[PDB]
RNA sequence: AAAGUUGCUGCAGUUAAAAAGCUCGUAGUUGGAUCU
RNA sequence: CAAGACGGACCAGAGCGAAAGCAUUUGCCAAGAAUGUUUUCAUUAAUCAAGAACGAAAGUCGGAGGUUCGAAGACGAUACCGUCGUAGUUCCGACCAUAAACGAUGCCGACCGGCGAUGCGGCGGCGUUAUUCCCAUGACCCGCCGGGCAGCUUCCGG
């Protein structure tokens, strides 16, 4: 209190704020590769999808959406993006 | 026999069982009730009173501040164990007992901490309380010179020396099992069981852990594996700026619903 | 006179010069011989209002008297005093002792060209108390005080000389009023002004710099 | 205190420090003293950062020593666990103690025969000392304070962020003090450690000093 | 403050306190000013020096006083800077 | 004029006179940032 | 056995609703706040004169039913109380539009101290449980964010 850079807050309070009540707003959320295990290719998910997303080759279910995170099957592997 | 103060509170009538009762003055003069000062005019004086000699007094003072029972037990407890130590230094050859006390050793427990266990009223599946056992439920009950103590510091450090402490039955004890306070702070234990903050880092911080020794000098010492009693849940709560009736509200949190028409003081 | 504190102490003898400088370091003033000392040549006194209020018991009401005076040198200190005693003297002197310990200095500014000596409030202030508000006001050379008369007691024994005043709440409670134009010339002092920017420099506190006298 | 390589913390302190249980604080935190915590261990007792405690320390040692005249520093105790420790305190420098039950009008009343005019306060324990606090606030006195975690920050204007309720940590942290203003003042030196060992300062229980002759 | 003639006409200056800039009042009694002591870089040693803050009564009150020195002692390099 | 007891400057509406039982709603009043 | 009534305990510093108000199970119908969102539109908004919708209880018109209670009333004692009891209390369809209809406290927006409890949603994490459950999930534990109901503390200021 009565001294502190709010031009230059700690990344772990930025982290800890609300995504609009930051300095710079910003999303909580990413993209990210999802491999099927009954294949090899490589298939664009957003995390908190709403749509449940297919396997462009394989037609199977990829994820399915929840109130927030969107939940992956078992056995594909993911891996964040940028 | 060294009769402790406990027993004369107790009016243990032990004097026709042993021979050798010698006791000091200040843990009789000390009694601050009127029926056993009253009871101690009647029994027949074959009561006699010395003071042990410095040396024993003080290695008595090292072993206990090495078995860590050090600030539970006071001075007149220092002079019975110290008289009780030469009566047995003067009628038995002093190779029987040993020092370096044995380091306790760790076993966990799921129970609780405030469980009933070997509380005679209770039932825990039998179970039965009768009248003929009321004088038979005074403690977890089981040659030439003995201890009449009750508090269990001294009966502690007795069985963790090796020295064979009797009751006011005719049989010794075997086993002696009860309830103190660690320390979670700075793990510091306490054996006085009405005590609410620590003696070293002096926080509210004590809790119930129970302990256990035998005849053989081996000592095991229960924890609880129980993450109720170890959480900081009630405990931050804003202060205004500056007996035993209503201890349960007292128990719960601050910040918890109360009803809206009653106050806190 | 004996002094019992250590800026009594220093006022006795000859090591402290003026008011002013218990003035810059917020000291507080305990006994009224200091003032006497140092600036009691030319104070005026003034008693403003007298009271009995009754405190009922058993044996009737008990009478005490609320004495209301006011005193200052016309020059820039000023204080107020209020006490209940059990008769009329002894609560006019000691309502003068505690007006005597209570004596906060008045700073005086100009109404514009800034010629002579300063003259009036240097800033529009107000005093609050109980629900009497006072409001001060610049006012040219040669306006007098405009005021009602308890504030026209207090600032003219302040050294205002001119003043404009403006006044809400209960005025007719003296006691609150005269308070009231008391924290009003107490806030003409305590306001912050574009002359008063300049970086503090601190000076040795008298104390600390007579501090080979208390150990004697 | 300015990285300076002579005035840091050392093995022997740490050790001596981790020893007396002064690290380990109380189960509610204050929000003006959250930057003496490292963290919250799950066992829901917070620990207090050593080197922000030294510096604070270093601090209060050099807010001591900058007053030239050691007999008008008042230390004060009123809890029996530093009592005795701020007696031995004056036995450092000459600081007058005050230990036991706080005698109202001590800094306020002048006409007392116990009425001291300080110039630092130091306080053992900020909550029974409420009423020295409250009177410092009247007389222009700045503070040192031993603070736990649970101790409010009000009229404080250095508070060593320590464990005071035990009699060890207490001592130990007036024997801390008293080596670094006796160090910097001019007595002693660095290269060697100060004679009076730690203990010395420490409250000694009745019912401990009845069985400690007994030990001779 | 001063006139036109360029002369000083007031009473005397006020303390500003050194944590928010405010005017010290001459009945502020619980206001302080208060004085740290340096050492020699070398040896440690109170070579006799000083430095001086004053903390107004409302910073006090509010329990922000030790904050406000703190920041002062490292503004003035006596806290080191490993904070 | 006092009357800041008609209040634009400039009053009030828990307990003293005083906020509609609640919501929607045209007129009227007010309306984010942005272009050398 | 039947008749109508009413949904105890659970039931709270709780929740929902614009308010009045809302508590037995299951099914159907259409709404809804908060949350999550690297969706879409791009100022579409705030407040209310006129105007409109709902609005406890009592009361009024018409149909049905009247278990209990019960204004008025008839008895007995002493305005109080007891026994009996009409309208009403209940359902359906229209009127009425009034309450201490309360936070005796407009609505929208911004700033201004702290704490930890709780309801919901989201996120992160050692760990314990579905008789050392063989990965997930529900139940707990710790911590964070958002909108809430609601407390304690403070010389923020009033
Ligand atoms: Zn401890």
């Amino acid at each position: 209190p009565l001294a502190k850079d709010l031009l230059h807050p700690s990344p772990e309070e930025e982290k800890r704020k609300h995504k609009k009540k930051r300095l710079v707003q910003s999303p909580n959320s990413y993209f990210m590769d999802v491999k099927c295990p009954g294949c090899y290719k490589i298939t664009t998910v957003f995390s908190h999808a709403q749509t449940v997303v297919l396997c462009v080759g394989c037609s199977t279910v990829l994820c399915q959406p929840t109130g927030g995170k969107a939940r992956l099957t078992e056995g594909c592997s993911f891996r964040r993006k940028q | 026999v060294v009769a402790d103060a406990g027993a004369f509170l107790r009016h243990a009538a032990l004097q026709d069982i042993g021979k050798n009762i010698y006791t000091i003055r200040e843990v009789v003069t000390e009694i601050r009730d009127k029926a056993t000062r009253r009871r101690l005019a009647v029994l027949p004086y074959e009561l006699r009173f010395k003071e042990p000699l410095p040396e024993y007094v003080r290695l008595v003072t090292e072993f206990s501040k090495k078995t860590g029972d050090y600030p539970s037990l006071s001075a007149t407890d220092i002079q019975v164990l110290a008289l009780t130590y030469q009566l047995e230094a003067e009628f038995v050859g002093v190779s029987h007992l040993k020092q370096e006390p044995q380091k306790v050793k760790v076993s966990s427990s799921i129970q609780h901490p405030e469980t009933p266990l070997h509380i005679s009223g209770f039932h825990l599946p039998g179970g039965w309380i009768t009248p003929s056992n009321i004088k038979q439920i005074q403690q977890e009950l089981e040659v030439r010179v003995g201890c009449l103590t009750t508090d269990f510091a001294m009966q502690n450090v007795l069985l963790q020396m090796g020295l064979h402490v009797l009751a006011v039955n005719g049989m010794l004890i075997r086993e002696a099992r009860s309830y103190i306070l660690r320390c979670h702070g700075c793990f510091k234990t306490t054996s006085d069981m009405s005590r609410v903050f620590c003696s070293h880092c002096g926080n509210k911080t004590l809790k119930k852990v129970s302990v256990t020794v035998s005849d053989d000098g081996t000592l095991h010492m229960h924890f609880s594996r129980n993450p109720k009693v170890l959480n900081p849940r009630g405990l931050r709560y804003s202060l205004p700026t500056p007996s035993t009736l209503g201890a349960g509200r007292r128990r719960l949190n601050p910040n918890a619903s109360r009803k809206k028409f009653v106050k806190k003081r | 006179w004996m002094p019992v504190t250590k800026l009594g102490r220093l006022v006795k003898d000859m090591k402290i010069k003026s008011l002013e400088e218990i003035y810059l370091f917020s000291l507080p003033i305990k006994e009224s011989e200091i003032i006497d000392f140092f600036l009691g040549a030319s104070l005026k006194d003034e008693v403003l209002k007298i009271m009995p209020v009754q405190k009922q018991t058993r044996a009737g009401q008990r009478t005490r008297f609320k004495a209301f005076v006011a005193i200052g040198d016309y020059n820039g200190h000023v204080g107020l005093g209020v006490k209940c005693s059990k008769e009329v003297a002894t609560a006019i002197r000691g309502a003068i002792i505690l007006a005597k310990l209570s004596i906060v200095p008045v700073r005086r500014g100009y109404w514009g060209n800034k010629i002579g000596k300063p003259h009036t409030v240097p800033c529009k202030v107000t005093g609050r108390c109980g629900s009497v508000l006072v409001r001060l006001i610049p006012a040219p050379r040669g306006t007098g005080i405009v005021s009602a008369p308890v504030p026209k007691k207090l600032l003219m024994m302040a050294g205002i000389d001119d003043c404009y005043t403006s006044a809400r709440g209960c005025t007719a409670t003296l006691g609150n009023f005269a308070k009231a134009t008391f924290d009003a010339i107490s806030k003409t002092y305590s306001y912050l002004t574009p002359d008063l920017w300049k970086e503090t420099v601190f000076t040795k506190s008298p104390y600390q710099e007579f501090t080979d006298h208390l150990v004697k | 205190s300015g990285a300076l390589d002579v005035l840091q913390m050392k093995e022997e302190d740490v050790l001596k420090f981790l020893a007396a249980g002064t690290h380990l604080g109380g189960t509610n935190l204050d929000f003006q003293m959250e930057q003496y915590i490292y963290k919250r261990k799950s066992d829901g007792i917070y620990i207090i950062n050593l080197k922000r405690t030294w510096e604070k320390l270093l601090l209060a040692a050099r807010a001591i020593v900058a007053i030239e005249n050691p007999a008008d520093v008042s230390v004060i105790s009123s809890r029996n666990t530093g009592q005795r420790a701020v007696l031995k305190f004056a036995a450092a420098t000459g600081a007058t103690p005050i230990a036991g039950r706080f005698t109202p009008g001590t800094f306020t009343n002048q006409i007392q025969a116990a009425f001291r005019e300080p110039r630092l306060l130091v306080v053992t324990d900020p909550r029974a000392d409420h009423q020295p606090l409250t009177e410092a606030s009247y007389v222009n006195l700045p503070t040192i304070a031993l603070c736990n975690t649970d101790s409010p920050l009000r009229y404080v204007d250095i508070a060593i962020p320590c464990n005071n309720k035990g009699a060890h940590s207490v001592g130990l942290m007036w024997w801390m003090l008293a080596r670094e203003v006796l160090r910097m003042r001019g007595t002693i030196s660095r290269e060697h450690p100060w004679e009076v060992m730690p203990d010395l300062y420490f409250y000694r229980d009745p019912e401990e000093i009845e069985k400690e002759e007994q030990a001779a | 403050m001063q006139n036109d003639a360029g002369e000083f006409v007031d009473l005397y200056v006020p303390r500003k306190c050194s944590a928010s800039n405010r005017i010290i009042g001459a009945k502020d009694h619980a206001s302080i000013q208060m004085n740290v002591a340096e050492v020699d870089k070398v040896t440690g040693r109170f070579n006799g020096q000083f430095k001086t803050y004053a903390i107004c009564g409302a910073i006090r009150r509010m329990g922000e006083s030790d904050d406000s020195i703190l920041r002062l002692a490292k503004a003035d390099g006596i806290v080191s800077k490993n904070f």
